């Protein structure tokens, strides 16, 4: 019954599952071929690929 | 003296006493099988 | 006579204190990983068609 | 003063204590709430992150997904965008805006549906019996036009056009759609919406008890273990006297 | 156990005081004052100063040899080449 | 005291305040709710923690955010169902621990009993302000009725009120208090307890017969604290059965639709635990004495010392005495019923009559009854 | 004790560790510190409270409403600055503070000292989750250093810091944490004073000679009790002053802007109290290694206690003792002005430099010194 709700309380703290879903979403399959293509923003920051 | 009585023997199982402990604390490798253990 | 489970038990285990306390450890580990699976199949099998995990056999992998 | 009927309790797959929800039924009752609710009555609180609760796997929900959603995503570079992406969104709405949802409405105000099982008294009973009754006005009665005598309604009269009438859909499954038996695939759904964990808490419920039998007898056997030297006194008064 | 009691043993010392009314709040502050503060400024000063002293040089000498450093580019290399 | 490991730190010698504390022999279960007070207190402030983590305070926000916490955070169900049960099994210990005050004759300890009235008229505060937080449609309107009755002081009222607002009205600045004083306030419960607990060591505790128990002690660590323990356990089940399997049952606030101040449910009561009082202020007509009534009663609480009437401590011992208290009981669930109840002439009544046998039991039957039996045994 | 009221209610004998606690006789103003660490403390919570009020924890509010305070509230600006001024008047006492415990020899109170080591160790933490929460340009950066600084630990670091972050960044949930830390925090800070009190009066103060002072004491309440509130009052002006004419002077940190994950500022600085910590990190090019010593930094005042080397507490007394321990004093306001400068080829040096005589001075040449005294005076 300890390691239990110990485990439970901490795994509060660690990760939402919101944010987790958020995490690495560019697929990408799309760009636009040679050299130029296109973008998107991953973890907050966006530039070029 | 000095004479290191069986305290040794004694702190020695304590030492694994806690040893033990920390993978039962925590799960970490999960530790090779050996009677289940999830996938 | 042999000395009954216990008073061999005693003698082996509960007598250091230091083994007294380790056994205990052990034993909620081997403890836990056996319950736990027993628990589920016995909730598991109150439900049947109910759940995914038998259910998601209809469409799984197509 | 409107008396007030009670929906008598009927039973429930998940009524009972270990009992748990069907999800089979739930994908039925997920695909009308897209079909009819999707009209005026929203969802804001749930995402498309359903997986496999109602069973979808996530190449299902993905495809499953990406036809709905969302508007428009050039602002000036600034927005959202079309297509969702991944499941993060949450259910498309369709109103802007309290005002425009209540003026096509007629001055009804859909309520939201996320958690209204728990909102409304008398559990999900309450919902299914209700769009089950649609009656007769009783002779002396008078409504306005929008205004439906429904005996559950507080009022008993509402806005809401009874929407159901037998097989108005086509099931993903095929099992024929029938007034009785698309009302009550729906009112499982909103069960799980309202507590999405619900499945999952039983289990505990079981393991705490298998758990608990083991001490509170144990406990109580060194309770009176330790205190048997006190129940166990002698005195005697044995005075030079 | 009690603290004023049981402190320590002291033997023939005798105390004389006066009512803070019969005396005054200033017995010659500034006058008997100002030497006392000198005399005891000194005692110290020998053993505080110093090495104050070596950071203040420090912080000037660092500070002009780091101008000179970035401020002046044409200076080890000057333009030509 | 050789190498008694309790000294070298002074703080273990305070720390046999506990472990040689002597106790009564013969100690009824009805003694336990002495801790499992303590340890309905300290699950709340971890579990009322973990909750902070997440919530936020907003008039925009705050609602969604609760929302977010049963859907999207891992075991983040549990806590907030444990937190708001969490309360109400922390009244109905509480309520037992002033019960076993009276029948006993506890309050004869003239000092702690004070401590004890403070204690209890705080707890009220807090739970109470906690339950405007969720910012639902019960909590906006119960919120305006309680706070807006306060306007019956004859003059400073109307400006006093609303300071409090902070405004003309609940919005948002009204909440945003709410919060930080619901968040530090039980600490200075913490604080108040350890003093509470203090007068007692001095006198050691009270015993069921109402006897000087001095020839009759036993140690507290092999004892008593099994027993506590058993206790504290007995409480899990009673907080996780209804926690884990039946959630809204004692969570019998229905509403949470989002506060819109235009509309208005059509019937409005403050959770379980307070209806009572609640149930007294609608018996009087007039507005101003009506407050007072619900003010004067607990307040009464702290009057009763002085109506020990007998030559005897306990209740045990006296039939009559008891005969009166249980009709008490009754009588207060019976306004615990009452406000429950819409105002409707069987119940206007009824809740008038209830209303004057509950002070005529303390206030009069009561300090009359010790008179007679003294009378009757020819002390 | 004939009808004092000292005793009547306990709680009173109690407060007699303050009144009768006798003293030494010769105190310098150097041990007012004691109080004003204290009054800066209380001064805080609640001008600590009454931004919690008006504030609000959120990623898209929070810097919206610390706008609102300095500008719509009424005496909304004075606060504000109290509590952040009220900061910096922290620790330019608790400096001083150990200050004292130094020169004089004081840590030879064994217990006493480390109870300090950790009641230091806290604020140092609570005064910089504070610094977030405005969540302004500097605090932003300033939160990622320092936590994503710790990922150094060789296995689990790459969790543990994600941990704390609840995600991949510094976005929301990270934000309310500290608050709800940086809220309750100092109340344990006010829970451990009262025992780190506690020891002390046991063995009463230490005095300037480092003499066991037995023969001479005096009441507390007459004397020391005026010297304190002389001292209280000081400390006013010298806060008053600094908030209320120069209100940015200390206040170093120039960046109000909101805070932008993409843009960087030029320069990044902790608050000034901070510098020389973060200015040992610098030197030490290898990542793990460098943060060792930041953390041992500190922790080496606990060590103190085994170093001392002579036969006499007092520094008064040691020519060469007091000689160096001036020159540390020197190397740390170094090292502050040190890491206020960027990372050019003159400064490097210096820094690398002043790092080793640091603990050189503490941890090998003042244990030596009080070996050749000593050896010097014939003992
Ligand atoms: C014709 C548009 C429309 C359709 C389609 C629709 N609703 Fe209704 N419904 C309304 C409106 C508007 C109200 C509230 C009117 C009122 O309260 O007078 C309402 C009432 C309700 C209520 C009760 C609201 C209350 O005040 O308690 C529920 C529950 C509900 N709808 C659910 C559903 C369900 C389930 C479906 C799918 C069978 C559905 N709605 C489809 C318009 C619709
Ligand atoms: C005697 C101690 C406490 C009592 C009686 C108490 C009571 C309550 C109650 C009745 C509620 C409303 C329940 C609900 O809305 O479901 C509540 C909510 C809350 N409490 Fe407490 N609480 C206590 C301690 C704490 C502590 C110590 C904290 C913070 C550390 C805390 C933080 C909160 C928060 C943030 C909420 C809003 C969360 C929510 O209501 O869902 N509470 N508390
Ligand atoms: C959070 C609130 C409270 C806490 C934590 C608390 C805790 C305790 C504890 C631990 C004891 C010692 C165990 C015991 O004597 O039963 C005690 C004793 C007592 N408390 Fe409280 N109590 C609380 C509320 C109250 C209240 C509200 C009252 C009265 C209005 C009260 C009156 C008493 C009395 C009379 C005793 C001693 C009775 C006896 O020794 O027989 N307590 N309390
Ligand atoms: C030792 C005690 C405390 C210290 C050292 C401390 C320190 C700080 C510091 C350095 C800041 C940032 C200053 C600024 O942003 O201008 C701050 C802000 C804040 N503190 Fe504290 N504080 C203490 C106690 C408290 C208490 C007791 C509370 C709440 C009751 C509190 C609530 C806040 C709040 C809400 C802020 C954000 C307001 C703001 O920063 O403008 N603080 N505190
Ligand atoms: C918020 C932090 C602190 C508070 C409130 C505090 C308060 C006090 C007070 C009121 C005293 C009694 C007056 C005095 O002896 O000067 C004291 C004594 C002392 N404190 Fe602290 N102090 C704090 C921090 C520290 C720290 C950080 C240390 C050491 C690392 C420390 C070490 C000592 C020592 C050695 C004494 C006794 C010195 C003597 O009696 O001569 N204190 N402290
Ligand atoms: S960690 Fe990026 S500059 Fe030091």
């Amino acid at each position: 019954a300890a390691k239990n709700v110990v485990s439970q309380f901490v795994s509060s703290m660690s990760a939402s599952a919101d944010v987790l879903a958020m995490s690495k979403i560019e697929i990408k399959l799309s760009d636009i071929p040679e050299g130029k293509n296109m973008a998107f923003k991953w973890r907050g920051k966006p530039l070029f690929v | 003296r000095q004479l290191a009585r069986n305290w040794v023997p004694t702190a020695s199982l304590w030492g694994a006493v806690g040893a033990v402990g920390l993978v039962w604390a925590t799960d970490w490798r999960l530790i090779l099988d050996w009677v289940p253990y999830i996938n | 006579v042999a000395p009954t489970l216990t008073a061999r038990l005693y003698s082996l285990l509960f007598r250091r204190t230091s083994t007294f306390a380790l056994t205990i450890v052990v034993g909620a580990l081997f403890f836990e990983r056996a319950f736990d699976q027993g628990a589920d199949a016995i909730y598991e099998h109150i439900n049947e068609g109910k759940l995914w995990k038998h259910i998601k056999h209809k469409y799984e992998n197509k | 003063s409107d008396l007030e009927l009670h929906p008598p309790s009927y039973p429930w797959s998940h009524r009972g204590l270990l009992s748990s929800l069907d999800h089979t039924s739930i994908r039925r009752g997920f695909q009308v709430y897209k079909q009819v609710c999707s009209s005026c009555h929203s969802m804001d609180y749930v995402a498309y992150r359903h997986l496999v609760g109602v069973c979808y796997t996530e190449d299902e929900a993905k495809a499953l997904a990406e036809e709905v959603e969302v508007q428009d995503g050039p602002n000036e570079d600034g927005e959202m965008f079309m297509r969702p992406g991944k499941l993060s969104d949450y259910f498309p709405k369709p109103y802007p805006n309290p005002e425009a949802a209540r003026a096509a409405n007629n001055g009804a105000l859909p309520p939201d549906l996320s958690y209204i099982v728990r909102a409304r008294h008398g559990g999900e009973d309450y919902v299914f019996s209700l769009l089950t009754g649609y009656c007769e006005p009783p002779t002396g009665v008078s409504l306005r036009e929008g205004l439906y005598f429904n005996p559950y309604f507080p009022g008993q009269a509402i806005g809401m056009a009874p929407p159901i009438y037998n097989e108005v859909l086509e099931f993903d499954d095929g099992t024929p759609a029938t007034m009785s038996q698309v009302a009550k695939d729906v009112c499982t759904f909103l069960r799980w919406a309202a507590e999405p964990e619900h499945d999952h808490r039983k289990r505990m419920g079981l393991k705490m008890l298998l758990m608990m039998g083991l001490l509170l007898p144990l406990v109580y056997a060194m309770k009176r273990h330790k205190w048997s030297v006190l129940k166990s006194r002698k005195l005697a008064y044995r005075p030079p006297k | 156990g009690r603290q004023f009691g049981h402190l320590t043993r002291v033997r023939h010392v005798i105390t004389y005081s006066l009512s803070p009314f019969e005396q005054r709040a200033f017995p010659h502050y500034f006058s008997k004052g100002i030497p006392n503060v000198l005399r005891r400024t000194r005692a110290c000063i020998l053993r505080v100063a110093p090495p104050f002293v070596a950071f203040y040089l420090v912080y000037t000498w660092g500070t002009q040899e780091f101008e000179k450093s970035k401020r002046k580019n044409p200076a080890a290399y000057e333009n030509d080449r | 005291m050789t190498n008694i490991r309790k000294s070298h730190p002074l703080m273990k010698i305070v720390n046999n305040a506990f472990i040689d504390l002597p106790a009564p022999s013969n100690i009824s279960s009805w003694w336990n709710f002495g801790s499992l007070l303590g340890i309905c207190l300290i699950l709340q402030i971890l579990t009322g923690l973990f909750l902070a983590m997440h919530y936020t305070s907003d008039t925009t926000t705050a609602f969604s955010s609760v929302t977010h916490i049963c859907r999207d955070v891992n075991y983040g169900w549990i806590i907030r169902y444990m937190h708001a049960n969490g309360a109400s099994m922390f009244f109905i210990c509480l309520y037992m621990h002033v019960g076993r005050g009276l029948y006993y004759g506890s309050y004869t300890f003239l000092e702690t009993w004070n401590i004890g009235v403070i204690l209890l008229l705080t707890v009220m505060a807090t739970a109470f302000m906690g339950y405007v937080l969720p910012w639902g449609q019960m909590s906006f309107w119960g919120a305006t009725v309680i706070t807006n009755l306060l306007s019956a002081i004859p003059y400073i009222g109307t400006n006093l009120v609303e300071w409090i607002w902070g405004g003309f009205s609940v919005d948002k600045a009204t909440l945003t208090r709410f919060f930080a004083f619901h968040f530090i306030l039980p600490f200075i419960i913490m604080a108040i307890a350890m003093v509470h607990l203090l007068f007692l060591h001095e006198t050691g505790s009270n015993n069921p017969t109402g006897i000087s128990s001095d020839v009759d002690k036993i140690p507290f660590h092999p004892y008593y604290t099994i027993k506590d323990i058993l206790g504290a356990l007995l409480l899990i089940l009673a907080l996780m059965l209804l926690v884990l399997f039946a959630p809204d049952l004692l969570g019998d606030p229905d509403n949470y639709t989002p506060a819109n101040p235009l509309n208005t449910p059509p019937h409005i009561k403050p959770e379980w635990y307070f209806l009572f009082a609640y149930a007294i202020l609608r018996s009087i007509p007039n507005k101003l004495g009506g407050v007072l009534a619900l003010a004067f009663s607990i307040l009464i609480l702290a009057l009763i010392p002085l109506l020990h009437t007998s030559k005897q401590r306990s209740m045990m011992f006296r039939p009559l005495s008891q005969c009166l208290f249980w009709a008490l009981v009754a009588d207060l669930l019976t306004l615990t019923w009452i406000g429950g109840q819409p105002v409707e002439h069987p119940y206007i009544t009824i809740g008038q009559l209830a209303s004057v046998l509950y002070f005529l039991l303390i206030l009069v039957l009561m300090p009359t009854a010790g008179t007679i039996e003294n009378k009757l045994l020819k002390w």
